[PDB]
């Protein structure tokens, strides 16, 4: 195996500061430049540092100099990051990279990030946990409306992600679209679970969504059911 | 310092197809370019460097020949497990390029539009949501606008979609339009207006207050 796996991740207010660990085994770890790239979500890749197989170069990211610091320990095996004065921009997955840094021209480069980790998260945040709000999107919209009824389940109002969502105890599978949490103006998420069920056999069913949100230990079973129009 | 940027943003294609994604980088970066793939929810794959060479194991089928100041990605045949999002990286100065999300062609189907009201539960929380519902289309371009009232253009919404769909390859999306409970009960007519390449004319569905 060969794996570098990272710890430090959390939530955390801006301003603030993280350190982060990433341990790796299973390569003479001396020999070669160590990087960190993060990702923010729904954003792509973007390179935040790297060190020489000795210390001797480092650099970071434009947007990072003064706050983050990268080191090296070789004895233990272990890169580290340093971030101080957190805003919301840090906000992210960080992963641990490890350059296939072996080549020489004019120079011995880095060519490839072949080996990755797996990520931590850091969560710039000022908010307090707090579990959803359920409330019914219910089904009609005509009372039926261009088929297959819509039907559906808003989880409002919940601090940190994720927060599960399934319909009918499990079982009800095929037509659900759960859509990608939004964060709100100001704070917290929102995310919506819905579903087309046949117009027709709306009266005769039960539609049970199921949300459980786990960092505040809530779980709440919200029965849709018709108004009328 | 190094800008790098792609095109396409995005493309469909369907699985055979030989598709190619550019990677121009503003200062020469001779070979020193590399590519990966990512689908959502892995890790970035390394897929060539140095310009052309593969790594180990990945498939004869990518290729990559570029030099100095564009620098471009081949598929020979697309098969449907290459759909995912490219990014080409440069080694003077580490900064990846945009990225390039591929996904799977298919006719266009025009989305349901289902619109849904305030729950008196939520109101009694002191604020509203209209949720609009776009069910089911394809392409992924269709605009959603919102009035309230005659015609209140109104400019403070969320949108959200979900991925391309396994089976039919349509995507769905949301927009949710938040007043208090003080501007919503001060309105009437709520519309949400629909645009999408597979409708000859917007669709706008509607509702008014209090009686639903």
């Amino acid at each position: 195996e060969v794996q570098l796996v990272e710890s430090g991740g959390g939530l955390v207010q801006p301003g603030r500061s993280l350190r982060l660990s990433c341990a790796a085994s299973g390569f003479t770890f001396n020999d070669y430049a160590m990087h960190w790239v993060r990702q923010a979500p729904g954003k792509g890749l973007e390179w935040v540092s790297g060190i020489s197989w000795d210390s001797s170069s480092i650099g970071y990211a434009d947007s990072v100099k003064g706050r983050f610091t990268i080191s090296r320990d070789n004895a233990k095996n272990s890169l580290y990051l340093q971030m101080n004065s957190l805003r919301a921009e840090d906000m992210a997955l960080y992963y641990c990279v490890k350059g296939r840094d072996y080549y020489d021209s004019g120079g011995y480069f880095t060519v490839a990030f072949d080996i990755w980790g797996q990520g931590t998260m850091v969560t710039v945040s000022s908010a307090s946990t707090k579990g959803p709000s359920v409330f019914p999107l219910a089904p009609s919209s005509k009372s039926t409306s261009g088929g297959t009824a819509a039907l559906g389940c808003l989880v409002k109002d919940y601090f940190p992600e994720p927060v599960t969502v399934s319909w009918n105890s499990g079982a009800l599978t095929s037509g659900v679209h759960t859509f990608p949490a939004v964060l709100q103006s100001s704070g917290l998420y929102s995310l919506s679970s819905v579903v087309t069920v046949p117009s027709s056999s709306l009266g005769t069913q039960t539609y049970i969504c199921n949300v459980n949100h786990k960092p505040s230990n809530t779980k709440v079973d919200k029965k849709v059911e018709p108004k009328s129009c | 310092d190094i800008q790098m940027t792609q095109s396409p943003s995005t493309l469909s294609a369907s699985v055979g197809d030989r598709v190619t994604i550019t990677c121009r980088a503003s200062q020469s970066i001779s070979r020193w370019l590399a590519w990966y793939q990512q689908k959502p929810g892995k890790v970035p794959k390394l897929l060539i460097y140095k310009a052309s060479s593969l790594e180990s194991g990945v498939p004869s089928r990518f290729s990559g020949s570029g030099s100095g100041t564009e620098f471009t990605l081949t598929i020979s045949s697309l098969q449907p497990d290459d759909f995912a999002t490219y990014y080409c990286q440069q080694y003077n100065s580490y900064s990846f390029g945009p990225g390039t999300k591929v996904d799977i062609k298919r006719t266009v189907a025009a989305p349901s539009v289902f619109i849904f009201p305030p729950s008196d539960e939520q109101l009694k929380s002191g604020t509203a949501s209209v949720v609009c519902l776009l069910n089911n289309f394809y392409p992924r371009e269709a605009k959603v606008q919102w009035k309230v009232d005659n015609a209140l253009q109104s400019g403070n919404s969320q949108e959200s979609v979900t991925e391309q769909d396994s089976k039919d390859s349509t995507y769905s999306l949301s927009s949710t339009l938040t007043l208090s409970k003080a501007d919503y009960e001060k309105h009437k007519v709520y519309a949400c207006e629909v645009t999408h390449q597979g409708l000859s004319s917007p669709v706008t569905k509607s509702f008014n207050r209090g009686e639903c």
